[PDB]
């Protein structure tokens, strides 16, 4: 039963000479508790808390669309920017377009901008779980959250973290560290698929500078234009680090919170799975196995996707969560 | 590979000059070409030396130890498969 | 301040008579223009194009002025931009206030009229197409040429078939002909094996279902992929990615004809090239007068090792000069015969 | 026992060395069903369509032949169009024969036109498989069948394929760059011996070209005139490169559903393993070990040659027997079961 | 390294030096800003820039005839030096 | 034998006598479907030019075209015709 894939994972996690990495949802922030509420509030939350501070943009996304989230909103609002006359489109007066995105990121803005609590977070627990293992090969996380919540966690502890980003208040974006990716393996690498409200771009040219966030402006979920010759807000290079990893040798990696709800990481991800026989895919489900049809599909098509479930379990194509429970399983098979 | 009509290479130049070194296996007899008996390098004969788009003549001058490098022979005293050739003129566009 | 034809002549016949160094080609839409079937030619320019658009079809027209607001005269490659713009917005209708359906009808009526356009054969065994072609396999090279076009038609293709001339476009297949990927990077292709990538796709590219897995083979009715890079979330980048790589090879020399550097995003790719290295060469042929290109002497006065050729100017290293009309190399058919002469 | 050879069969196959290769007959299509019924019936199937679909050429050929298929048929009206003053078989004025071939040619051709179905075809399994090993002996494919269904499948998984043709809607027959072989690694040859329903001649020189499939007309069963060899090509050199396989360091050769009813590959295929005694073929049999009368004297002939069946096993030209593999599902199984 | 590059100094005898080609061989054209010079002709000039000052001098032999007496012998099949003859110099 | 021809170890003093026509002592005992060259029988023989049966012409055939890709290959033809076909296409 679960002795079995409990001792398994105990074991893969003894076997060295092996990538690992982990992948952070919102799922899993927003399971963290504070003051008896949630640390971070979950998408529903979020559209929630956008509707309580102009719904026929809403209504009419609504028809072709069901209840959607915060940045599908939010790209179809930029999709109403690039078109000069859009404001007949929705109404007159294409004014309210600008002071809504503005109005929008600002709440977005103080909504993330959250403190992480003292040393009972999980986050000390797992950065802790990395540095005491003197692996040669680094662990490079990839992030879901708009949050800075990790980057604190790694910094309370002294741990050595790099998220492509380096210098100062202006701090660039050092494009060829990916490229020859020689780095100590000391080292650890950090990415943001959808980035933070730390990012911000330039008037002059797309440089998406990262530093002391600026009042007004901020980068979130990259879905700008890409004519500018790659380096204007490339997430295509994230993705390209991914398939990377994916494409060195085989190893098992893990993930927290994934709601396989990302069409583009899918895809991705089915493609290494297939380059790749021997990738394994540990993602859990931290909730009824019968909500992930998208995990199901997956784990039916590659055999080598392993999938994990609170009600069942999915293991070799048939089938058969807490981030704190892992972070516990992670210190006491350390000792 | 290389193409029919085809003897060897440059190795030392002297302004007007030319040593060549014969590249063929074996066999320096009656190399045919269109249908025509031609033979591989002789006193009389001449060759060409094409550079890009126009082709230097050359008429040979030398055959066997002669034709050596001066170290060449120091190295190996036994090794002869050098002919000197002489520049004459060229064909333009 | 004065330079010679004969002398830029030889220098291009020595640089062609060689073979280690690697060759490359692009096809613009004035190479077609200069081969005619008919009283016109077979295929008609950019602005042959739009004219038919526009007079073959108040509320069209709209859009043409709407656009010209903020660019100058619309030409298909912003037209079709534009749709795919509405396209992208649900409920975009309201802009021409025309329903919301209208915009696919035009979108297949253009595409059907295009493909209509563009579907034709080249005529005869004596085009400079077929010269080219017998020019390529004359000369065993130890690196193969390739060719990169911005067409929409598949005259290239019919022309490498007709004369056996094997290619290898990254598409591999005999039903569907998926896109193979991983090939082109790995680059083990033989060495005779030649290869052309068209920049701006053709009629034989169709997009399937939600699966969105991209497809070359027979046309099909209401469905053509000649959109120049329409936009997405692609073989464009990696066939811009290979010419950027192509470029930076040792010693490499690109050749363009029927180009009027009217584009942005292939300037800024080659002048990024012609910056790393220091010793790619460029021979920028024209047909016309060089004061109608501003950015290709712009960019012929940024950057040393570009050359370029007109009528009656020309700009070497810097340093534009005037001739000894002259060079009649910048017509396509006067280029095949100097191949074919070259390769005799 | 059966287990032990069903282990070194594994052993030998799933291990990483010598190339493989496979021969797919026209049984394969039999063995799959599509709403309970199969998708491309067995030769005789397609033999009494036509039939249902003038018998005087059946009996005549009937005097001296035994139950006959469409080969047979196709090549004998070839034949008889070779003679200019062929009538006086069949009434006068000619236009039968003509008007029959056409009329068999696009009934063939709409009869084979079948699209393959969902993710469980057992081809997705092969393919699967395929792209599973990166060995450097690549494998390559010989069939004898007519449809596209193998590589449609091998596209829809996502894989390279050479199969002696180069090009587009026009591709012309590639032809030295078969013997140069200078070819990636990773890429893999097929090749059908029988030929195809898309390729089609040319009425200028025989160029058997492959592309958009042309309207009715269709190349089968490649049997017309060879003189002038060269053009009119892949015939020849499919055998030929059946021959090379044969020969050379390959310990490693599979079958399925080949009925070993064909002399011009049981000749090649002998002459094969009597000059390689160390290669060795795997040829199978999805029926009961004695309705093959050829395949056993082969096996007795040549020791190289194991010939399995339902009934027995024969290992080293002997009569063994047992104390599940000719099922071609069942073989997509294994192959799946190997590879995981 | 930059353009206008030929190869390095190998060899001093006074006023004859010995120069090694590179090995980026089979090129025979070093592009140089447009026009390319075919790289050790027997007329062409040099220049050996030695911290301030340029030092110029011409080709008077080329292949086997400038290789030094010791390279022979380790390798016969070698033949990329040149002999380059001083003649003046530039100087501030 | 098929071996020994292609396989081509053979003493360089020994010569070669290909017929690409058959000839009168060639004989097909049929029932083991084996070609063998005997005593010249009355009325057996093998004149085939070409044939078409279930081959030692194709070979020979492979045998002429695998010498006209020897290096500084020399071919005399004397008394032949040239109306036949394969042999000019080979």
């Amino acid at each position: 039963d679960t002795t079995q894939q409990l001792s398994l994972l105990k074991h893969v996690l003894s076997e060295d000479k092996r990538p690992i990495a982990f992948i952070i949802a919102a799922g899993c922030p927003v399971s963290i508790r504070h003051n008896d509420a949630p640390l971070i509030p979950d998408v529903a939350g979020l559209t929630r808390k956008i509707s309580d501070s102009l719904m026929k943009i809403i209504q009419n996304l609504k028809t072709t669309i069901p209840n959607p989230t915060i940045e599908d909103i939010l790209s179809y609002i930029r999709l109403l920017q690039q078109i000069p006359m859009s404001g007949k489109i929705h109404d007159v007066e294409n004014s309210v377009i600008n002071a809504l995105e503005e109005s929008i990121c600002e709440l977005i803005e103080e909504e993330v901008n959250v403190d992480l609590p003292g040393n009972a977070t999980p986050y000390h627990k797992i950065a802790a779980w990395i540095n005491s293992i003197n692996r040669e090969h680094q662990v490079e996380i990839f992030t879901t959250n708009y949050d800075l919540l990790m980057e604190q966690a790694l910094e309370e502890l002294n741990v050595p973290y790099f998220d492509g980003f380096v210098g100062s208040k202006r701090a660039f974006f050092d494009i060829r560290t990916i490229e020859e990716n020689k780095l100590p393996s000391r080292w650890s690498k950090l990415w943001k698929l959808h980035g933070s409200i730390n990012w911000q771009l330039d008037k002059q040219t797309q440089t998406i500078w990262r530093g002391t966030p600026s009042k007004g402006c901020s980068l979130i979920h990259p879905s700008h234009l890409k004519y500018d010759q790659s380096r204007k807000m490339p997430y295509l290079v994230m993705m390209d680090q991914l398939k990377l990893f994916l494409n060195q040798p085989s190893a098992i990696l893990i993930t927290c919170g994934y709601s396989y709800k990302d069409q583009h990481i899918n895809e991705v991800l089915s493609q290494g799975l297939q380059t790749n026989p021997n990738a394994l895919i540990y993602g859990l489900q931290y909730d009824v196995l019968e909500n992930y049809q998208e995990a199901k599909d997956m784990a039916l098509k590659r055999s080598n996707l392993i999938l994990l479930a609170k009600d069942r379990a999915i293991i070799g194509k048939k089938e058969g969560g807490d981030f704190q429970h892992l972070a516990s399983f992670l210190e006491e098979i350390s000792q | 590979t290389e193409a029919s009509t085809y003897i060897g290479t440059v190795q030392d130049v002297n302004g007007a000059n030319i040593r060549v070194v014969l590249d063929i296996n074996t066999i320096s007899s009656l190399k045919f070409v269109d249908g025509q008996g031609y033979r591989i390098g002789q006193i009389g004969s001449f060759v060409r030396i094409p550079i890009g788009y126009i082709n230097l003549f050359g008429i040979v001058s030398q055959v066997g130890a002669g034709a050596v490098p001066d170290k060449l022979l120091e190295v190996e005293p036994y090794g002869h498969r050098w002919i000197s050739v002489q520049l004459v003129g060229e064909e333009g566009i």
